[PDB]
């Protein structure tokens, strides 16, 4: 047999084992998940470890057949993706010292709890203790203490861990030839080896770079109105050329502004436009919420959800005989098998929430049509992206009065768009610096440019700088607060969230365009447009088979992520921003603390 | 790190395994 022949008897060999195996551990972590109990959970790992036992096996195998000696293109990406699978460079006792810090770190941040120095007893879990305080409260000096506290007492726990994590991780991803642990996330975009379709680790650092200058003026103004509304909130706290203070942004860090839409509301003295109301008149369930999505996927020519999806899914919180995990999640388990598990209420959230979901579904269910090792977005960015762009048709004024929520002769004038733009801004711009700086810092950590004795101090710089965000109260180098966060100590890459809010209105207008839509981009709902479906359909069933350049290229016509669709989005909102903002300062002082 | 993702939601590591 030929090298080539040979590859093929492997694959065939690897995918029955894989779709069996795989099948095994899906199944037995929504199980758990679902129903959480002690053979649920022996029943998950053991499932995870032989997964995870094959693939590395299988992994190393792989390399018996030189990529370069395979003329048959699928069996070479499958074999590359095979290889890339594989983890047995780094030695054993480091592989089992990464495990034991990940775990720790995991649990650390899961079991944080901080007790008041007011109330010894007074002890608050981050969800939901100190998450309700940081939405809500209007109490500077207890935003204070429940930002403070998180920190110093989770994050000083982290901080000796993320060292040992960060010089491990780097020892890993040299160990296969790259710069760093970031270079090895900036893997992800990369694209090597197809003609007008290239793609590299630092092409993705300059085009966020570029793609953030850009949308710096929207944000200052976003900033400096948000800041003006904040003074009149905390009158001897906010200074009118300073960064905001931390602990004031509406959540544990400032990742989304989206609760501060009550404090700077462009026109307050208009109604409430959610639609829950609506919901709970016409008696809406969670099985009404989810055939209401399913319909509006069939709307575009996608397929109706699978009867396995209504058999299997659990779309209600069980109760306390079966105790489960209410996180929103759609699953793919394999095997024809798709589900979603969310803990549904009658509000317009989670009518939202259920189209994002179930458009992953979607995702899914096309790319299965993809050999195994390419059922995969075409890069980290594409899943949240198909997420995000459903539930932006489905908040429209246009599909509310189409399915009944909204009266059909509700009157969309100016100051409610504008107030639509403000609340989107606050929770999709907001978040950009934020995410842009997260991961600055940690590429600058792992590539070896900030040494520890700087790490919070840098961390701080650049919020200042880039974020116009300042610590309430000074920090040493004996806290972390990045690790503060649940993706900085889990391990998981943070530019998707940079990524696939750019491709998302990328995403957004091109379907807009096949839908024939008028004005105002924001105002567009895709539903009833077949051809609008039919666009989205080619790039989903494509899976990881295709090069991301290409698959956006296929959707939107261009081979790279372009801000101009987003700032089109939000255009009205720049304008009345800054107008607002004539007489605001727009800027911000790096060095001004409410501690100076 | 493992073939694919049954899930879309990034879960604690802990429970991975
Ligand atoms: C092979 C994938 C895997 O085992 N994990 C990633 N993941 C999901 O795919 C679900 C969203 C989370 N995992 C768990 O099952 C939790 C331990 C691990």
């Amino acid at each position: 047999s030929t090298i080539e022949e040979q590859a093929k008897t492997f694959l065939d060999k690897f995918n029955h084992e894989a779709e069996d195996l795989f099948y095994q551990s899906s199944l037995a972590s929504w199980n758990y998940n679902t129903n959480i109990t002690e053979e649920n959970v022996q029943n998950m790992n053991n499932a995870g470890d032989k997964w995870s036992a094959f693939l590395k096996e299988q992994s190393t195998l792989a390399q018996m057949y030189p990529l370069q000696e395979i003329q048959n293109l699928t069996v070479k990406l499958q074999l590359q993706a095979l290889q890339q699978n594989g983890s047995s460079v780094l030695s054993e006792d480091k592989s089992k010292r990464l495990n034991t810090i990940l775990n720790t770190m995991s649990t650390i941040y899961s079991t944080g709890k901080v007790c008041n120095p007011d109330n010894p007893q007074e002890c608050l879990l981050l969800e939901p203790g100190l998450n309700e305080i940081m939405a809500n409260s209007l109490d500077y000096n207890e935003r204070l203490w429940a930002w403070e506290s998180w920190r110093s007492e989770v994050g000083k726990q982290l901080r000796p861990l993320y060292e040992e994590y960060v010089v491990l991780k780097n020892e890993m991803a040299r160990a296969n030839h790259y710069e760093d642990y970031g270079d090895y996330w900036r893997g992800d975009y990369e694209v090597n080896g197809v003609d007008g379709y290239d793609y590299s680790r630092g092409q993705l650092i300059e085009d966020v770079e570029h793609t953030f200058e850009e949308i710096k003026p929207l944000y200052e103004h976003l900033h400096a109105y948000v800041r003006a509304k904040l003074m009149n909130a905390y009158p001897s706290y906010i200074s009118p050329i300073g960064c905001l203070p931390a602990h004031l942004l509406g959540d544990m860090w400032g990742r989304f502004w989206t609760n501060l839409y009550s404090l700077t509301v462009p026109f307050g003295q208009k109604p409430n436009i959610d639609v829950t109301d609506a919901m709970v008149d016409q008696a809406w369930d969670a099985q009404r919420i989810f055939k209401e999505a399913e319909k509006f996927f069939v709307s575009v020519g996608l397929p109706n959800m699978t009867q396995g999806f209504w058999e299997n899914s659990m779309l209600t919180d069980p109760g306390n005989v079966q105790k489960a995990v209410c996180h929103p999640t759609a699953w793919d388990l394999g095997k024809g098998d798709f589900r979603i598990l969310m803990c549904t209420k009658v509000t317009m959230d989670d009518f939202l929430t259920a189209h994002h979901e179930m458009g992953h579904i979607q995702y899914d269910m096309a790319y299965a049509a993809q050999p195994f090792l390419l059922r995969n977005g075409a890069n980290e960015g594409f899943h949240e992206a198909v997420g995000e762009i459903m539930s932006l048709s489905a908040a429209t004024p246009k599909h509310l009065k189409s399915i009944g929520l909204l009266s059909p002769d509700f009157q969309e004038d100016n100051e409610t768009e504008i107030n639509f733009l403000l609340k989107q801004a606050l929770t999709i711009v907001g978040t950009l610096p934020f995410t842009y700086m997260l991961e600055k810092w940690r590429w600058m950590v792992f590539k070896g440019e900030i040494p520890k004795d700087q790490w919070m101090k840098k961390w701080w710089e650049m919020k200042r700088e880039i974020v116009g965000v300042v610590e309430p109260v000074p920090h040493d180098e004996t806290y972390c607060d990045p690790a503060s966060l649940f993706h900085v100590s889990n391990d998981y890459s943070f530019i998707r969230y940079y990524t696939r809010t750019l491709y998302q209105f990328q995403f957004q207008e091109a379907l807009c365009q096949a839908a024939k839509h008028e004005g105002p981009l924001h105002k567009c709902d895709i539903s009833n447009s077949t051809e609008a479906g039919q666009k989205l359909f080619n790039m989903l069933r494509l899976g990881k088979s295709e090069p991301w350049t290409l698959a956006l290229e296929n959707v939107v016509g261009a081979k790279n992520m372009n801000v101009r669709p987003l700032l089109n989005y939000f255009e009205p909102l720049f304008t009345w921003l800054k107008d607002q903002n004539k007489n605001s300062f727009v800027g911000w002082s790096t060095d001004w603390s409410p501690y100076a | 790190a493992c073939g694919r993702q049954f899930c879309h939601t990034l879960m604690p590591r802990h429970l991975c395994a």
